[PDB]
DNA sequence: ATCGATGTATATATCTGACACGTGCCTGGAGACTAGGGAGTAATCCCCTTGGCGGTTAAAACGCGGGGGACAGCGCGTACGTGCGTTTAAGCGGTGCTAGAGCTGTCTACGACCAATTGAGCGGCCTCGGCACCGGGATTCTGAT
DNA sequence: ATCAGAATCCCGGTGCCGAGGCCGCTCAATTGGTCGTAGACAGCTCTAGCACCGCTTAAACGCACGTACGCGCTGTCCCCCGCGTTTTAACCGCCAAGGGGATTACTCCCTAGTCTCCAGGCACGTGTCAGATATATACATCGAT
């Protein structure tokens, strides 16, 4: 029923305002949310939100699964951020593992050869790094990014609240990194229509509309949602 | 009404050019050839005609012997029939395409 | 003991030289010392031979900044041969300076 | 077609008199493209160095002697045009 | 006067003289005893120097780098066969050498392997 | 009762064995093999110990290269096992025997 | 025997877990029983092929020690330079 | 008294005093010993021998008197040490020796 | 005419006078005598710079007999050497002969 | 097994330009000489090499079980060889022009040799911390349920 | 996938011997300078390289046809892998002892350098016969009947 919903909804902006260390888990659904090219589409809603969320300090940091790369499209703060899987915008050196960001989709997947050499120049008149660049989708089940797991790992081993938007958990380790912040002693809430395999878990689950939901919880924590002016770049918050 | 079997006319081809001195390649599609990738490295040169038969010799022959190496590949893979990841395992091998 | 030393060269010193001005935090033993000392006798064995060719074939008595610098672009591959001719020109009009 | 470019004068004729002077009995259709890519980069690496020779030299003709010492460079050592 | 060398200058090395920390005048004392020409012109082992010089810096650059990778801070032949194997310009280079204990890049050739589910 | 599947054991001794750097055949032997066969050129010769140590890292870096360009005419042929035509394929294209 | 000892049979020395291991650094998955004896045959020609220039440097050097660096000349001039024994 | 040239002196064709000037003068060492270019010329004459005996008799069994690159080609490969001295030389005009593998030749 | 000769040296001659002391009736193309010529010249790069090699390894300045022989040992294959340091040999003796 | 027509052979005469030989010229090999340093030769120090022995325990060797790989068969589909008629342009010979290879002359900036002066680089010694080892705690998987 | 439980990872302790710094001394690099010739620059001449014209006919092209090869799949056998027990000798640490590397001092045989002498080797010329071409004719062999 609304009414529930609407009070469940109260007392997630009440964990919300009391947590001091809120970590967020998103899933394809809130992504996928404007009816989803992933050059074209418009950052939904939620996204808007979860960086107005992030600009008032309700947010420690921010794991997804979705490969649509529409975080990193809203300029995000990608230091804050995760992307499990990888994402159709984004390249790796390998010979030196910087990274990088562009304009066109990167098209290629699986961690092959995108037809670029790295850019980084060189201290003492060196060459140039020439080192292949290489698509970030990881195809299926391998060690995930490294820096992007072990991150999402010890900022969940260090989370006193973690949400879960969009997502199903069953991807392993990702959607099991929510349950080390359940493991120190932090709390968690599940926000889906689907079922999860540790739907059990949490301290608060909520069925309804993504979008519906983290709307009411702006309105709620008294935030305007800022309206998307056009695609976003910040490395750095 | 008559008609050699096929790979035949092959076969007293290899029997006939095996026996022969001659150059296989037209001579000016080559010369066009060799100033088509000079050009790339300096603009105006000119060629001593013995130069550009100097590189039709050495070409020819290296293009002989790397056919040589890829019909030994085929033959040990069981086939008559030379392809294209032949030339390259030949070449692999050799240190060219490593 | 007993005045029976003998002194031995090495690229040594100045390899350890260049590796504190490109990682000033690295150290490099033995062994690793051992084939870098003889990886520069291999590349200065193969381009002075080179430079003595070109000399020869041109029947000249010299080997110079030219000789060295075509050497060089003969025996080194790709982008590695464009950036040690322009560290080799850099380096000849530096000493050339005040001439 | 009159706009012929210049690689695709090595015929395929031309590559299978070599193929057969090499003693290969049979030769597939996909063969020629690799076949004139393998003879493009074997000539740039030795018209390079023939270049390079000839640069050094401070003249503007390719000669005999260029051709030689970029093959003796090689490691294919030609007989027939000098020492 | 010669009492001027005797009272000046102050022996500025020509690696010095020319930016190079690589020994000038140890190169051009071997290019002289090698036998490689009559005659070894003043710009020849500034040349060769500032080059030896260049690929040393070259090599120990990724040599370091494979060396912080495995977590070591000094350089063993290990690093140095991951350096130079994993460039296509030294790799090239060094293609007729062995380096002693450098072993091998991992490297399985891919049909040997197993194969995997997927799901979209 | 616990059995590895035939093969697992071979695919993690090669991850093994790529990522370590140490001589693989016995010290003593490889001495030995060295004595044998340098008694065929002189009688009575000696060998510093590092003398030793370098012909088994060039011999033994040798063998290795030579069963990379194996496994390829294997896997060229439509194998996983390695059999005596290939080491002789190899050598053939590598210029060895020819 | 204290001098002047005779030497035979230490090929089968080069044992056929060193060969297996050999080939797996080299990547092999799966090895044929046939392929030892052949190993042996090429290490064998192999080796001599180095020691003979190996003892011929020596020979010209008037000395009866076989040094590190007669080993990395050999190789040197059959195009297989070896880094790492002071050449 | 009246000159001798070396080579004659030595009981050989191939010219002495000209392989002496090619080593005084390629600069491979800073002296050249006196016995260095009489046994250097004994050694191209004998390599030089060989390639044209064989030559000759592959000209011969061609029924030509004169030897051209074909019977030069023919000597070397026919011989398992000429052929391992000349490995990677290519010989202009040449061609190849007339081999065709075993299981290339028709069935019957 | 103005000089312009210049003189260009060649094995020539002696290739036809150890071809006519082998094969008494037989003679030599003009491309098979460049070939000849070639050949030679090839050789003997080969042997001296290995005797170069040898000199400089052991600290000496001069190539002897022993270096060309040496070099010889190592350089020509199989039987084919065994013959040559024979000829060899043999006329080195010959021309020390009453010296 | 025979039969036929195709291509390689073979026999002939005939015409032609490359090689073999002859002659003139000038360059470089030779002859007899001198000067000095390279390397032959012997005597010594003492390094490191070869040999022998006794314990240990890691690796090699032998066996046995069984499963995954080689490879011989056979089936099917398309790709490549043989052929013939039409189009292209390579090859030839001839004529024209002038860029640049090649040689000869003149000059001077470069670098080999040399002696005197100094500090950059080597061998040796010593300190201490990067890292090989490991035994202990956790987690991060893989087998047990 | 749920369940403990391996199976391995991550970490703190410990320890040693190899890397880095310091010292002192000796010999290789530097300095300033002179000498003479290698080679850079200019001027000329005449080779051979590039461009163009048009003619011939060998070659490349392109289209048709059909045979045989590539390679996809499958079944059967045996050969190699993994693992458990026993046997072996590799390894290591010690100790013995002398062969032969490496360095030194002596010293004379050898080879760079020199001047002049002269005949060998190169370029230029011309003649003819080894070989290439055109034509006639016999045999070899492939493939169909
Ligand atoms: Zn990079």
């Amino acid at each position: 029923p609304p009414e529930e919903l609407e009070r469940k909804v109260w007392e997630l902006a009440r964990l919300v305002w009391q947590s001091s260390s809120v970590v967020f888990h998103t899933g394809a659904g809130i992504s996928t949310a404007s009816g989803i090219t992933f050059e074209s589409a418009r950052p939904t809603q939620t996204h808007m939100a979860l960086v107005q969320l992030e600009r008032v300090g309700l947010l420690r940091f921010l794991v997804s699964q979705n490969v649509d790369g529409l975080h990193v499209r809203s300029g995000f703060p990608r230091d804050k951020l995760a992307e499990l899987h990888g994402n159709m915008f984004v390249e790796e050196c390998a010979k030196c593992k910087t990274q990088y960001v562009r304009d066109t989709v990167v098209g290629t997947m699986g961690l092959k050869a995108t037809g670029r050499l790295c850019t980084v120049a060189k201290a003492r008149g060196l060459r140039a790094c020439r080192g292949e660049l290489r698509d970030t989708i990881l195809d299926w089940e391998d060690s995930l990014p490294d820096r992007d797991l072990a991150l999402a790992d010890e900022a969940s081993r260090n989370a006193d609240l973690s949400i879960t938007l969009g997502t199903s958990l069953q991807i392993r380790p990702s959607g099991n990194l929510p349950l080390a912040t359940k493991r120190r002693g932090g709390r968690l809430v599940i926000v889906n229509l689907q079922p999860t395999k540790h739907d059990r878990h949490a301290d608060l689950r909520i069925h309804g509309y993504v979008d519906e939901v983290m709307t009411r919880l702006m309105k709620h924590l008294g935030l305007e949602i800022p309206a998307w002016d056009g695609p976003r770049v910040l490395e750095r918050a | 009404p008559h008609r050699y079997r096929p790979g035949t006319v092959a076969l007293r081809e290899i029997r006939r050019y095996q026996k022969s001195t001659e150059l296989l390649i037209r001579k000016l599609p080559f010369q066009r050839l060799v100033r088509e990738i000079a050009q790339d490295f300096k603009t105006d040169l000119r060629f001593q005609s013995s130069a550009v038969m100097a590189l039709q010799e050495a070409s020819e022959a290296y293009l002989v012997g790397l056919f040589e190496d890829t019909n030994l590949c085929a033959i040990h893979a069981k086939r008559v029939t030379i392809m294209p990841k032949d030339i390259q395992l030949a070449r692999r091998i050799r240190g060219e395409r490593a | 003991k007993k005045r029976r030393k003998t002194r031995k060269e090495s690229y040594a010193i100045y390899v350890y030289k260049v590796l504190k001005q490109v990682h000033p935090d690295t150290g490099i033993s033995s062994k690793a010392m051992s084939i870098m000392n003889s990886f520069v006798n291999d590349v200065f064995e193969r381009i002075a031979g080179e430079a003595s060719r070109l000399a020869h074939y041109n029947k000249r008595s010299t080997i110079t900044s030219r000789e060295i610098q075509t050497a060089v672009r003969l025996l080194l591959p790709g982008e590695l041969a464009k950036h040690a001719v322009s560290e080799g020109t850099k380096a000849v009009t530096k000493y050339t300076s005040a001439k | 077609k009159v706009l012929r470019d210049n690689i695709q004068g090595i015929t395929k004729p031309a590559i299978r008199r070599l193929a057969r002077r090499g003693g290969v009995k049979r030769i597939s259709g996909l063969i020629y493209e690799e076949t004139r890519g393998v003879l493009k980069v074997f000539l740039e690496n030795v018209i390079r160095d023939a270049v390079t020779y000839t640069e050094h030299a401070k003249r503007k003709t390719v000669t005999a002697m260029d051709v030689v010492y970029a093959l003796k460079r090689q490691g294919r050592t030609l007989y027939g045009f000098g020492g | 006067g010669k009492q001027g060398g005797k009272t000046r200058a102050k022996a500025k090395t020509r690696s010095s003289r020319a930016g190079l920390q690589f020994p000038v005048g140890r190169v051009h004392r071997l290019l002289r005893k090698g036998n490689y020409a009559e005659r070894v012109g003043a710009g020849a082992p500034v040349y060769l120097a500032a080059v030896l010089e260049y690929l040393t810096a070259e090599i120990l650059e990724l040599a370091g780098n494979a060396a912080r990778d495995n977590k070591k801070t000094r350089i063993i032949p290990r690093h140095l066969q991951l350096a130079v194997r994993n460039d296509e310009e030294l790799n090239k280079l060094l293609g007729r050498v062995t380096i002693a204990q450098g072993g091998v890049l991992p490297n399985i050739q891919s049909v040997l392997l197993p194969k995997k589910t997927e799901s979209a």
